[PDB]
């Protein structure tokens, strides 16, 4: 289920942001 | 609303164009703990010994912020925030900078934020979302309103007050500006398609962040996610997007044209601009007069456990405060 792929990538933590 | 506005324009206006500064001093501060950091500074809960109060206490490296060449852009969040006024937006009460650091003093909002009690949660139920989605619109009918583009739109920038409305924090990208721009600023999982093509853009995006927004708030997870930047911008481009079974057809509606990647249809860059999302099938039970007042419903009251309690934050390290005997980058911040 794409919550479990979600769950378990890397991204379910604080993101931090862009810009160099 | 042209009325609130044209009177909030006003005020906004007579700030802008004289700042306050340096309204206090970092001595007159207790420091109590760290509730998050970021590239070049950090937030924490601190105690006014003259007041008795809480506030939330950013302190920002100058050294740092020039390193990383956010100058400008730091410049921009104080002089935005000292001049801004909205019940979804975090107040900046005081600010102050010495020889080493920039400080930005906002009212603490014990709550946490939605990203914790969303990830912990799973998902919102679609009132809930659009209980929320709906303070996120009269707060960017209200910026851009004044010409400021926010673009960092993400739960992790939004806490829960006593009430359980939506504070807005960090105005670090904001920026006053009529007419486009073309800073490449944001995160991933938020960017609209203009920002990662390089294609000079406009208000629109933070519109595009607002679909992000609802999306994962209803979903759970994010419409675009991968576990490398490029996976997720290679995502946001294609123009295409996977709704849960369980999203309305109300709901997929809205977002359709909200993760519109052809921002002349996009909702909120049209010529109806705000209206075109205010009335939208979806918002139908809103009653947005109501939600500008507060006295609408909320759907969690994260309730603490006293004033200065930070139950709802996470820890991180403490990081010791040192200011040089020197002053570090005076020219580059006079006007702070
Ligand atoms: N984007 C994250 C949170 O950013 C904030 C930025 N500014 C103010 C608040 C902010 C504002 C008001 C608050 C009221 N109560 C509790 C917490 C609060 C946090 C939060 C990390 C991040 C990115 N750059 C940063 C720079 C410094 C600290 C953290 C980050």
């Amino acid at each position: 289920t794409t919550y479990a792929d979600f769950i378990a990538s890397g991204r379910t933590g604080r993101r931090n942001a862009i810009h160099d | 609303v042209k009325e609130f506005l044209a009177k909030a324009k006003e005020d906004f206006l007579k700030k802008w164009e004289n700042p306050a500064q340096n309204t206090a001093h970092l001595d007159q501060f207790e420091r109590i703990k760290t509730l998050g950091t970021g590239s070049f500074g950090r937030v924490m809960l601190v105690k006014h010994m003259e007041t008795g109060n809480h506030y939330a206490m950013k302190i920002l490296d100058k050294q740092k912020v020039v390193k990383l060449k956010q100058i400008e852009h730091t410049l921009n969040e104080k002089r935005i925030l000292q001049a801004v006024n909205f019940p979804f937006l975090v107040k900046l009460e005081f600010s102050f900078k010495d020889n080493s650091n920039l400080y930005m003093v906002m009212e603490y909002v014990p709550g946490g934020e939605m990203f914790s009690h969303l990830r912990r949660i799973g998902r919102f139920s679609e009132p809930h979302a659009r209980f929320y989605a709906a303070q996120i619109v009269l707060t960017f009918e209200y910026l851009h309103s004044l010409d400021l583009i926010y673009r960092d739109l993400k739960p992790e920038n939004l806490l829960i007050d006593q009430q359980g409305y939506i504070q807005v924090t960090d105005f670090g990208f904001a920026k006053r500006v009529k007419g486009r721009t073309w800073t490449l600023c944001g995160t991933p999982e938020y960017l609209a398609p203009e920002i990662i093509l390089s294609k000079g853009y406009n208000k629109a995006v933070d519109w595009w962040a607002l679909g992000v927004l609802i999306y994962e708030m209803a979903a759970g997870y994010p419409p675009f996610f991968a576990d490398q930047p490029i996976q997720i911008y290679e995502k946001i481009v294609s123009g295409k997007v996977r709704f849960p079974s369980h999203f309305s057809s109300d709901l997929k509606d809205l977002l359709r044209n909200l993760l519109q990647v052809d921002l002349t249809k996009r909702f909120g860059n049209l010529k109806n601009g705000v209206n075109d999302i205010k009335n939208h099938k979806w918002f139908a039970t809103t009653d947005w007069i109501a939600i500008y007042q507060r006295k609408v419903e909320a759907p969690f009251i994260p309730k603490f456990k006293g004033p200065g309690d930070t139950s709802n934050f996470d820890d991180y390290e403490e990081e010791e405060i040192r200011v040089s005997i020197n002053e570090k980058c005076g020219k580059e911040f006079s006007e702070f």
